[PDB]
């Protein structure tokens, strides 16, 4: 259940949705980031990084494979 | 719920 970081994330500045900073997990490239279960609807992971659990893009990251 | 834009100067 580990997906690779391919980009830097900031949801304050980069989300395109206003609940963004609070739902979304903050990550630069190269994070790990924990993943349960599969890809929304959205196209959203639900994922853990440092302590905190959100959503995560599928297009920013990649399945380690 | 929208997904991000990958910024394109990193891309």
């Amino acid at each position: 259940r580990y997906f690779v970081a391919m980009f830097d994330y900031d949801p304050s500045t980069m989300s395109p949705n206003p609940d963004g900073c609070d739902e979304e997990l903050p990550f630069q490239e190269g994070d790990t980031i924990k993943v349960f279960g599969d890809k929304d609807a959205d196209g959203f992971y639900w994922g853990e990084l440092r302590g905190r659990r959100g959503y995560v893009p599928h297009n920013m990251v990649s399945e380690v494979e | 719920r929208k997904l991000p834009e990958i910024p394109k100067n990193k891309k």
